[PDB]
RNA sequence: AAUUUCUACUAAGUGUAGAUAAAGU
């Protein structure tokens, strides 16, 4: 009557095993004597010529389509443009532009064979170029994805990359604005003057001031359109013709004032280390596009006061964290002082702070769009000018650039040469990183200014030079992206090209393709143009063996180290699938679902690099926790011998669970089964600070039945069992990446570390859940912080939450019989198919998404959370804090300090249920440059040091009498680290235990370095613990509620615990 | 002289490769590494292109058997044919180890 | 050019004691030895001095580590310097053997 | 440090443990 036995067979899947093909017999020179892997390659050579191709008729086709279309509602969003009115309108816009893409009478060619059959090799015309439209003659499948790809711009989701996007979100925007600037920037002109020069010689034929016209923007929907406007906006030679922002330029100079210029429209991997070298001279130098941007910027930050205030913006978001932070001394300043003002508009002279408010007033700042300048001047203080912070800091940010480009003149002059490679080369590339971060640092900063665009009265003036500069700047995004990209890539490559053998329609079916098997080997048989077993009527391997002679067959055969002779342990997950494909006990779960592909990797390292480990020498093991510390071999190891050879990949697509007979839905089916269920567990899962990931088993009431660290891999083999500390690596990583010159490198080897440590957790939790029939917990990653010392960070989490849904779509124990339940036949289906990174939350089948608030800094035994503010401001809040507990006095028998207080006194401690709770100073705690500190004695050092007698009782009228400045703030301080639970030394030293003030019934405080130090332990050994049992804890909440529910009442059942009830559980279930 | 260098250059660090192969990873020194023949005897600091770095693998050329030595791990891909231990973390190096400080160290 | 003979014969038989070093006393290769440097590029036979006998132990000279072989056997202190493997039991020697040869032994 | 491919290896000697849905963009 177990859980998981019911979840088998639920839905379909799929994958696809990849192999390599061995030639067998003379097949290889057979093939080499055919020369079919020549036109092959060329194939793959020329898809790319073939691409730019079909991408010119596109923009062909695009500028057609684009000539013959009006739209009739530009006008209206002219007229309302200069919050839900309009969106319909622009939606109606880009649905017209669309139906006019889609409605052309040879829209219906453009994704299928008859583009490549008849219109391409018609349009062109060029007896050079329909040799490769014609190579491509029946191959139209080889472009199925190109076309599903290529179609995306000709629709209106509105995508970032669309031509609907493109042409209406942010050139009609721009048009608008361009319309404004023109009828204010005016009556500066004369036919006399450069007016008719600028039409004559650009437009010729009517008017420049139609270009403003409302009505005329169904004129600059094609790229010719866009060009000439941009050309009669900034100046196109035929005769240097000055553009309208330089005759704007012009009359500023002769006069000042800052006047608004023009908007301009928009327009809808490297190889070798000179190459890179040379783009990067190119695009970088001190007199480039981006240098004279960055020149500009600068220019326009140190005249950033004659802008007005007003106008300028500041995005909300990240951008406005940074800014206090850069500003108004830390994190969150801004953040609280419009917390402040919305609570004196949406707030009674009550204190009933609820959560409920408190999230109401969180989204309604997320979701303000931005910030003016006068607003952020209005939070400031006196003699606090916000502009002149923000100009000082972009200027100290501009001379940073300026210093690493004088410290990098080298990188540019001519007369520089190589020495080594740019891959092992570091000081070059340390010196082009360093410029790259700066300058992106720069573009990341600035982007700020851009404050959210849509919105009604932007001073123009600075926003035009603002967007000019800023629109150059952006390309170090991309030139980064492909300079890493180039630095971080590995010495060989896994460029292949897919190999059809003369025949469009070839391995589709099971077409010319069988596979065949004789003892333990299968093999793959292509027809061109002893006894084995075919997939099951007989051959005879001598006939077969001569056809191979011959030439009428090409058999391959498909191997991987689990086939080989000399493997003993236990195979991979996936030649377990390909082994079943033609098992006997497969009767349906595991079949050969449509056609497999060839592919061809040529060899990548020259036999001039190959580096080798010599025979009979003894190897160092690089595991410390390795007993053997050397091997001797009798043969060689080489380095990456896979990749310096030809390989012939093999690419197999299997369907697990074609024909499912147990659909049903799978959250309500583990709803109703962890009702029902009397004692189910869960596995709860925390991201720790010592530990990279830290796992608490916990039955269904509370009591820990498992707690360890994932620090250590254990993989079992043979009986013997080995472990592997990846927490070690992580450090000796991130220890090499402090030694450095550059990390670039560093970090995609710690990525691709991390990505291997949680493909091996993987499987621990599955082992884990197949074990107990228990449930996973997880943090919801929507929201939440972890405070920047957990070492798995948040991408490397979800990828983590990922692989943790892809693994538990089909559940399997490599070493369980197939047949039997658990297996690779009959796997358990316990979650949902991946969708986003945003749907995972509040379930997934077996796994419940969990909010982390108040998990780690909580009493596990009392429920205990420090709910106070304990952070001095000021003599008069301290004052208000020492005279706002219920008793202050001096326990003589334990010799501690008793704080009674009373949570309802207390300001934003609505979340408590047991609101008198009564703590003393029992313990040490670990201050922060740390530094112990006994709590009794600290107290009675600052008391007799200032003069207070404490034996008497209730001492805080005794106590708010001191006129000193720093008492209260030393006080405030001990009292703050008093209510520090998790302690922890900084330099690395494993000492993380979780002590709390206050005792529980039994009258014991929890502490605890008494249960570090014991195995089969009944509360948590660290914080981390302590985190996991509480994400435990607060799933066995959910699985309470869903008991006190109905059975067709629990799909609604809310579990999103709220703080409120989160502490009520954690302070009764004791 | 030239000739004669470059066989001294290529017996010391024939012989760092001997020793070097059989220290346990954790105990490797820490050097400064390069392509063309590094001379300990008039090897000069202050140089902008000495890092000090940690030896990693130890393997052999397969065309021509010449000892070849990664920089930092082996996932590193930072494999250089010339190496020089010596006391430092960074761009300041304080002194160049010798053939037996090398072997005490396992 | 005497100098760099000296350092070619010394890397040379230095790199002959860290393979020699490993295999198994009963694989051990017929060798001519010498107290002069030996050098295969020009050593040519017919010599009335040149006698193929077996390597026994390879240690090392205590005050300057220059590696020594005890022809035949240790008890006999037939202790040399400088060695050359060849294809040999007597003054009828046929040929010398290379620094892989002598890794196939084992 | 060998791999269909990835991570950590050497794991008892041409491999070990776990994971792996490919193509295209
Ligand atoms: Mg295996
Ligand atoms: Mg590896």
């Amino acid at each position: 009557m177990s859980k998981l036995e019911k979840f088998t067979n639920c839905y379909s899947l799929s994958k696809t095993l990849r192999f390599k093909a061995i030639p067998v017999g003379k097949t290889q020179e057979n093939i080499d004597n055919k020369r079919l892997l020549v036109e092959d390659e060329k194939r793959a050579e020329d898809y790319k010529g073939v691409k730019k191709l079909l991408d010119r008729y596109y923009l062909s086709f695009i500028n057609d389509v684009l000539h013959s279309i009006k739209l009739k509602n530009l006008n209206n969003y002219i007229s309302l443009f200069r919050n839900k009115e309009l969106e319909n309108l622009e939606i109606n816009l880009r649905k017209e532009i669309a139906k006019a893409f889609k409605g052309n009478e040879g829209y219906k060619s453009l994704f299928k064979k008859d583009i490549i059959e008849t219109i391409l090799p018609e349009f062109l015309d060029d007896k050079d170029e329909i040799a490769l439209v014609n190579s491509f003659n029946g191959f139209t499948t080889a472009f199925t994805g190109f076309f599903d790809n290529r179609e995306n711009m000709f629709s209106e989701e509105a995508k970032s990359t669309s031509i609907a996007f493109r042409c209406i979100n942010e050139n009609l925007t721009r048009y608008i604005s361009n319309m404004d600037i023109f009828e204010k920037v005016d009556a500066i002109f004369d036919k006399h003057e450069v007016q008719e020069i600028k039409e004559k010689i650009l437009n010729s034929d009517y008017d420049v001031e139609d270009f403003f016209e409302g009505e005329f923007f169904n004129f600059v929907l094609t790229q010719e359109g866009i060009d000439v406007y941009n050309a009669i906006i900034g100046g196109f030679v035929t005769e240097k013709i000055k553009g309208l922002n330089e005759y704007i330029n012009l009359y500023n100079q002769k006069t000042k004032q800052k006047l608004p210029k023009f908007k301009p429209l928009y327009k809808q991997g490297y190889t070798s280390d000179e190459e890179v070298l040379e783009v990067f001279r190119n695009t970088l130098n001190k007199n480039s596009e981006i240098f004279s941007s960055i020149k500009k910027l600068e220019k326009l930050f140190k005249n950033f006061d004659e802008y007005s205030s007003a106008g300028i913006f500041v995005k909300n978001g990240p951008a406005i964290s940074t800014i206090s932070k850069d500003i108004f001394g830390e994190w969150n300043v801004i953040r609280d002082k419009w917390n402040a003002e919305y609570d004196d508009i949406h707030l009674k002279k009550k204190a009933v702070v609820t959560e409920k408010y408190e999230d109401d007033r969180r989204k309604s700042f997320k979701k303000i769009g931005s910030f003016s300048l006068e607003q952020l001047q209005e939070y400031a203080d006196a003699d606090l000018s916000v502009v002149e912070k923000l100009k000082e800091i972009i200027i100290q940010k501009v001379d940073e650039i300026y210093k690493v480009y004088g410290s990098s003149e080298k990188l540019f002059d001519a007369d520089f040469v190589l020495e080594k490679s740019l891959k092992k080369n570091d000081a070059v590339v340390a010196i082009m990183k360093d410029l790259l971060d700066s300058v992106k640092s720069f573009e990341n900063y600035i982007k700020a200014f851009f404050g959210e665009g849509k919105e009604t009265n932007r001073d123009e003036s600075f926003y035009g030079d603002f967007v000019l500069a800023y629109d150059i700047l952006l390309k170090v995004d991309h030139i980064y992206d492909a300079i890493r990209n180039y630095v971080t890539q590995k010495p060989y490559s896994k460029d292949k090209f897919k190999l059809y053998f003369q025949n469009p329609q070839f391995m589709g079916g099971w077409y010319r393709a069988t596979i065949l098997r004789y003892g333990s080997k299968y093999y793959l048989a292509i027809m061109d143009k002893g006894n084995y077993e075919k997939i099951f009527e007989s051959a005879s391997k001598k006939e077969v063996d001569k056809l191979v002679e011959e030439g009428k067959l090409y058999m391959f055969q498909i191997y991987n180290k689990d086939f080989s002779d000399k493997s003993h342990g236990t195979p991979n997950l996936h030649t377990m699938y390909f082994k079943l494909l033609f098992d006997e006990n497969n009767h349906g779960q595991i079949r050969l679902s449509g056609g497999a592909e060839l592919f061809m990797r040529r060899a990548s390292l020259k036999k001039e690099e190959l580096v080798v480990h010599p025979a009979n020498s003894p190897i160092a093991n690089k595991n410390p926790d390795n007993p053997k510390k050397t091997t001797t071999l009798s043969y060689d190891v080489y380095k990456d011998k896979r990749f310096s050879e030809d390989q012939y990949e093999l690419h197999i697509p299997i369907a697990i669970n074609k024909c499912p007979k147990n659909i049903f839905k799978i959250n309500t089916e583990v709803r109703v089964l962890l009702k029902h269920d009397d004692n189910p567990y869960v596995i709860g899962i925390d991201r720790g600070e010592r530990n990279l990931l830290y796992i608490v088993v916990v039955d269904g009431k509370g009591n820990i039945v498992e707690q360890y660290s994932l620090n250590e891999i254990i993989n079992n083999f043979n009986g013997i069992r080995i472990k592997t500390d990846y927490h070690s690596l992580l450090d000796k990583k991130e220890k090499e990446r402090f030694e450095a010159r550059q990390n670039w490198t560093s970090i995609e080897n710690i990525k691709e570390l991390k990505a291997g440590y949680i493909s091996q957790v993987v499987h621990k939790i599955c082992e884990l859940v197949e074990k107990y029939d228990a449930v996973i917990a997880l943090e919801d990653l929507n929201s939440g912080f972890k405070n920047s010392r957990v070492k798995v960070e948040k991408q490397v989490y979800q990828k983590f939450e990922k692989m943790l849904i892809d693994k538990l779509n089909y559940m399997v124990d490599k070493k369980s019989n197939p047949c039997a339940t658990g297996g690779a036949l009959k796997g358990y289906q316990i979650t949902n198919k991946f969708e986003s990174f945003k749907s995972m939350s509040t379930q997934n089948g077996f796994i419940f998404y969990i909010p982390a608030w108040l998990t780690s800094k909580i009493d596990p035994s009392t429920g205990f959370v420090n709910l106070l503010k304990t952070k001095y401001t000021s003599i008069a809040d301290s004052k208000k804090f020492i005279s706002s507990f219920d008793r202050i006095m001096y326990v003589p028998e334990e010799d501690l300090f008793e704080f009674a207080l009373d949570y309802k006194n207390f300001s934003r401690t609505d979340a408590d249920y047991i609101k008198k709770w009564k703590l003393y100073s029992y313990g040490n705690r670990i201050r922060i440059d740390w530094e112990e500190v006994c709590l009794t004695s600290a107290y009675k050092e600052l008391f007799n040091k200032y003069g207070i007698n404490y034996q008497q009782g209730d001492i805080r009228a005794l106590l708010c009498e001191q006129s000193d400045k720093a008492f209260y703030s030393s006080f405030m301080a001990l009292m703050s680290l008093m209510l520090q639970m998790r302690n922890s030394i900084t330099g690395r030293t494993d000492v993380d235990f979780l002590i709390s003030p206050v005792k529980n019934s039994d009258g014991i405080f929890y502490d605890s370095r008494n249960y570090e130090a014991q195995e089969n332990a009944i509360l948590p050994k660290n914080a981390d613990a302590n985190g996991a049992y509480n994400i435990a804890r607060k799933v066995l909440w959910a699985i309470g509620q869903f008991k006190k529910a109905e059975d067709e009442k629990l799909d609604k059942v809310k579990i999103a615990i709220s703080n409120k009830e989160w502490l009520e559980y954690a302070q009764t279930s004791v | 002289i030239r000739a004669c260098i470059i066989k001294e250059i290529d017996l010391y660090t024939e012989q760092l490769y001997n020793i070097i192969k059989s220290l346990p990873y954790d105990k490797r020194p820490n050097v400064v590494y390069s392509d063309q023949p590094l001379d300990p005897n008039n090897l000069d600091l202050s140089e902008p292109e000495l890092w000090a770095e940690q030896v990693g693998e130890c393997m052999r050329y397969a065309h021509n058997d010449q000892p070849c030595f990664y920089i930092g791990s082996t996932k590193r891909e930072l494999r250089v044919n010339y190496i020089v231990p010596v006391i430092g973390v960074r761009d300041e190096i304080e002194r160049v180890m010798t053939l037996e400080e090398v072997r005490n160290l396992h």
